C-alpha cells in the first residue's frame, strides 16, 4: 500500500538464490526516486500496394527500470545497525555475486523474485544489460544514488514453465518396450539377421500418455513383446 | 476434451452445433458421440421413458466434444461410455488417504499424519474425480519440498515460512501457495482473494481454475 | 600463433562440463587495429567425451 | 477496413516431445522451387537447450500455421500444412 | 570513510608502475565533481511463441569515469611545493608514460591500482578506449579540469593471473616419457624403422600431475622405457 | 574431490544420493565409495559392533564425491579403503620445518629462519592436511618475492612496505597479503575482517576460504 491515509506505506524488498540452497531477501530503507515500467508488443505494420497489413504475435519482454537514492542518517536493522554506505555495499555485492555465478549460459535456480510492496504487484525478474550503474556527483556529496534496469520473465504467481507436473496417466515407462530390447539384446548375430530379413519381407508385402485401457498407442508394445515368447519366426518382427 | 451443455425449451438440435461450432453440418457427429436415435431431442419427458438412455429430453444434459476429437471414433466410443462421467478420465481416480479431516488439520506440516481408509464393505476406498482434486491438492501442499523419495521438487517450502507476523511475510506466504498449487497442470492458475492477519493466525483464502 | 594446420585441436567446455576434439584442415588470421586482432580454426571429423 | 493477422505456428515431430520443440520456435525458411531438383528448408532454433544431443539426424518434422484468429470463423482457418521433409 | 560520523576522509589515489622497479602514487587534492561507475551485464532476452528464454554469459566490464579539477592554492607535499597547475602536468605526464609507450617499447607494469578510499572500494583499471581529455574553460581562468574513463580488469584483492599456483600434487614431468626420447635419439635406422613397422602392426589390428600413488594417468610411459631398454623387438612398440 | 556427511537418525541410504546429486538411482555406486557391506546405513551401533570396519551407523562420517569422480573406479576404490586419509592426501603431507614456532615469529622478513624438527622417532617431522597449509601460507608469506632460485614471482614486497603508518600504506598492506593468499589455487578467496593500529604495530587478521 501507497500512503493513502488508510495505511502506512511499505518498501520494495528482492529475493536471492542463497548459494547452499533458499534465499536471501534484502529490502530498501528509501523508495526509489524515478519509477518506469514499460510494455512493448511485438506488433508489425508492413504495408501493400492497396492494402495495409496488421499482424501482431502477442506480448513482448517487459522493462522494469528505477532510480533512488539511500538514506544517510543511521537506521536501525533487523540484526544490525547498518548505515547507508553499507547498504549500498551489501547491494553492489550481491548483485556481483548473482552476476558472476551466471557463467554457465544461466542459474539453474532461482531468478531474482520482486516484491511490489508499494504498488500490489509481483514479478520474477534478471539482471538488464543496463546494470547497476552507480554514481555520486558534486550535488548531495554524502548521498548515494543508484540505476537498477531489469526485465520480467514472469509473474511470480506461476511456477515455472517446464517443472509443471503433468498428468502422466496410465504409464510413461513401459515395461514392453524394455523387455523387448532385453530379448532383443540377448538373441544371437544370425537370430537378428532373420528377423531382419523377416522385417524386410513384411515391408516388401506392404502392397502389390500410454494405458492398457482405451487406448491404442500401446498395441505395438503388446504384439513386439510378442514373436519372441512365441517363436513367430527366427526372431521377432516390428 | 469437452464441454457440458443442459437441453432448452424446443431446443434445435442444429441450433446447439452451429451455437458451438459455427457451421450447422456437424451435428451428425455430434449426435454420434452422444448415442442419441433419431428422435435427438424431445419436448414431453413421457416419451424418454420408452428409451431412456437413447432419448434426451428438456434439461437433460449432452456432451460437446472440442474440434479436433469430433471425427475420432475412438473418442466418440469412449465418449459413448462416460456419459456425463467423462470428468472423470481428466481429474482422475486415487485411494483415499483423508481419513478424518479433523485430524491432520489439527497437527499440521509433520511426519506420521495421513492414512489409506475403507468406505463401505471390503472394497477399499478409492476416491475420485473432484474428490481425488481434492485430494491431490491437500496432500501435495503439505509435503515440504524436499521431501519424498523420487521425482524431487514436489511438495511445498511452506513450513519454512513461519517468520515474523509483519505484511511482507505475509505475502510470502501467499507466493508460496501459489507456486505451490499451479505446478500441477490440472489448475490453469490461481489468485489470491482475501487475507487476514491475527496475531499470530494466518488466515487466506485462494481460488483455482479447476479443468472442467 | 600456437594453432597451425594439421594440429589436433583440445576443446573443454565450461558450460557444461563437457569435451570435445577436433582435426584442423584450415585456419584464417586476421589482424587489423581497427578492431581487435581473431584466428579462424576450421575443424573437421569432430567428437565428444574427450 | 483492416485486416487483424494473429499468427500462431505448431510443429510436430515423429521419431523428446514434439509440442515442446514447437514451443521454442523463433523462425525458419522453406526453399521450394521446380527450377531446381531439390526442395530445402531451415529452421531456427532458441538456445534454451542443448538441441545437439536431442535431435538425431533424419528424423521427420512437421510444420503447421494458423493464418488468422480462431472464433472469427474465418476461411484461413485449416491448419494447413506448409512443408514436411527430412532434417 | 566520508566526512560522517568518522574521522575525515581521505581522497581518492591512483598507483602507477615505476620503470625502475618499485611504485609511484599520485593523490588528487581535489575530489573529482562527478563519479559514475558503470556495470552491465551481458544477457539477452528473446521471447518464443509462449514462452521467455533468458540467457546470461557472465558479468560485463565494470566502466568507471569521474570528472575533477585541480585547486589553485599550493599545498604540502612529500617534496616539494606543487601547486595545481604542476598536479595536473604531472598527471599527463604519468598518463602519457602510461599509454604512448604502451603498445611501443615496453612498460613494466600490466594494470593500474585505482583506490577509493572515500567509497572502500579497489579495483584494478586500464585506461579506456576513450581515454584522458583535459579542457579549460571560460569561467575557470586559473584551473584545470580532466575527465578519465577506465575499465576494471579485476578485483584487487585476487592475485595474478600468470602468479597463480596450482594444485601440482605428484611429479609434474613424467620422467620415463622424457628419457624414452633421450633413449630414442641414439637409435639405429632399422631399430626406428622396425619400432615404425610393429606400430603400424598393432595398430591395424587394436579393435576385436605424475604420481604412480592414487593414480594410473602414467602406465604405458614407464613401459616404453622398460620396452626400449630391454627390447621387444628390434627397436620397441608403442 | 569430496564432500563429507554424517548418518542420521534412520536416515535410509536412498536419502543421501537423492538429496546430493538429484536421482536416487546413484546410491548404488555411492555405496562402494563408503566400501558399506550391504545393511549400508544401520541405526544402532551395537550391531555396528557385528564388524565394525565395513559399516556406518547413526552418528558416523560419511564420504560424497562429486558427480565427476562418481563414476571414476580409481575414485571408488581410493575412497573405499584411505577413508579419513583422504583430507591429508588430498590437500598433501611433506616435511614440516616450523621446528621453532615461538621463534620464526620474532623476526620475519628475514632470512635462516626456518629448521627441519624431529617427531615420533628417528624420522624427521612432516606435516599434513590443514596444517601443510598453515605452513606453506606461513612460510610463503615471509619470503620475498624473487628469492627462490627457480619459480621466481613467488612471495611477497612485505619486506618493502614498512611506511608512515597512514591508512594508504595499510590497505597495500592488506592488497598484498590478500594477494599473496590468493594466490594458491587450492584456496577460493581471502578478505579483510580487521585492521588494526597501535602506533609503529600493525595488526589485523584475513578470512581465508579453503575448498571442502
Amino acid at each position: 500500500p501507497q500512503s493513502d491515509g488508510i495505511s502506512n506505506l511499505h518498501r520494495i524488498a528482492l529475493r536471492f538464490p542463497k548459494e547452499g540452497g533458499g534465499y536471501d531477501m534484502y529490502r530498501f530503507k528509501v523508495n526509489p526516486e524515478n519509477y518506469t515500467i514499460d510494455s512493448p508488443q511485438r506488433t508489425t505494420a508492413i504495408k501493400t500496394k492497396s492494402d495495409i497489413v496488421i499482424e501482431d504475435y502477442g506480448k513482448d519482454i517487459e522493462v522494469i527500470n528505477f532510480t533512488g537514492t539511500t538514506g544517510f542518517r543511521p537506521v536501525r536493522e533487523a540484526d544490525g545497525l547498518k548505515t547507508g554506505k553499507q547498504k549500498m555495499e551489501e547491494l553492489q555485492s550481491r548483485v556481483s555475486e548473482y552476476a558472476m555465478q551466471g557463467g554457465s549460459g544461466n542459474v539453474s535456480g532461482s531468478y531474482l523474485q520482486f516484491f511490489n510492496f508499494t504498488d500490489d504487484s509481483y514479478y520474477k525478474v534478471h539482471l538488464a544489460p543496463q546494470g547497476l550503474k552507480i554514481t555520486r556527483s558534486k550535488d548531495e556529496p554524502l548521498l548515494f544514488r543508484y540505476e537498477i534496469t531489469l526485465v520480467v520473465i514472469g509473474s511470480l504467481t506461476e511456477a515455472d514453465r517446464s517443472a509443471v507436473t503433468t498428468e502422466e496417466f496410465g504409464n510413461v515407462k513401459p515395461n514392453a518396450s524394455q523387455r523387448v530390447d532385453e530379448g532383443i539384446k540377448e538373441l544371437d548375430k544370425n537370430a537378428r539377421k532373420t528377423r531382419d530379413r523377416n522385417n524386410q519381407e513384411i515391408s516388401r508385402r506392404e502392397n502389390t500418455i500410454y494405458n492398457p485401457r482405451q487406448s491404442t498407442n500401446g498395441l505395438k508394445g503388446n504384439i513386439d513383446n510378442m514373436a519372441l515368447i512365441i517363436g513367430y519366426g527366427d526372431g521377432g518382427v516390428s | 476434451r469437452f464441454k457440458k451443455h443442459v437441453v432448452q425449451h424446443e431446443e434445435t438440435m442444429q441450433a446447439i452445433a452451429q451455437r458451438y461450432y459455427g457451421d450447422v453440418s456437424y451435428w451428425i457427429d455430434l449426435v454420434e458421440h452422444n448415442n442419441l436415435k433419431y428422435p435427438y431431442l424431445v419436448e414431453t419427458d413421457e416419451e424418454k421413458m420408452k428409451d431412456p438412455e437413447r432419448l434426451a429430453s428438456t434439461g437433460d444434459t449432452l456432451i460437446i466434444p472440442i474440434e479436433s476429437d469430433l471425427t475420432d471414433v475412438s473418442a466418440k466410443e469412449i465418449n459413448s461410455r462416460d456419459k456425463d462421467v467423462l470428468v472423470e478420465l481428466a481429474l482422475g481416480r486415487d485411494l483415499n488417504i483423508t481419513a478424518d479431516e479433523k485430524y491432520f488439520n489439527e497437527h499440521g506440516t509433520s511426519d506420521n499424519i495421513l492414512a489409506f481408509s475403507t468406505n463401505g464393505n471390503g472394497d477399499l476406498d478409492t476416491v475420485k474425480g473432484i474428490d481425488n482434486m481434492k485430494q491431490q491438492l491437500q496432500a501435495r501442499l503439505l509435503t515440504p519440498r524436499g521431501s519424498l523419495m523420487l521425482h524431487p521438487n514436489y511438495g511445498s517450502d511452506l513450513h519454512n515460512l513461519f517468520g515474523l507476523n509483519i505484511p511482507e511475510q505475509a505475502t510470502l506466504i501467499e507466493m508460496e501457495v501459489l507456486r505451490t498449487l499451479t505446478s500441477d497442470n490440472r489448475v490453469k492458475s490461481a489468485n489470491l482473494i482475501d487475507w487476514k492477519i491475527q496475531g499470530n493466525v494466518y488466515s487466506g483464502q485462494f481460488s483455482v481454475e479447476i479443468k472442467s | 600463433p600456437k594453432y597451425d594446420l594439421g594440429k589436433r585441436l583440445f576443446i573443454e567446455d565450461k558450460q557444461r562440463g563437457d569435451t570435445w576434439e577436433f582435426y584442423i584442415e584450415s585456419v584464417e588470421h586476421k589482424f587489423d587495429y581497427k578492431q581487435g586482432y581473431y584466428t579462424t580454426v576450421g575443424v573437421t571429423r569432430g567428437l565428444k567425451d574427450a | 477496413m483492416r485486416r487483424i493477422r494473429r499468427p500462431k505456428v505448431r510443429i510436430e515431430i515423429v521419431t523428446y516431445n514434439g509440442d515442446e520443440f514447437g514451443a521454442k520456435l523463433l523462425g525458419f525458411q522453406t526453399k521450394n522451387s521446380m527450377e531446381d531438383d531439390s526442395s530445402v528448408f531451415q529452421i531456427n532454433m532458441a538456445g534454451d537447450t542443448y538441441w545437439d544431443k536431442l535431435v538425431m539426424a533424419n528424423d521427420i518434422i512437421r510444420i503447421f500455421i494458423t493464418p488468422n484468429d480462431d472464433p472469427n470463423d474465418k476461411e484461413g482457418k485449416q491448419e494447413r500444412l506448409i512443408q514436411v521433409g527430412m532434417v
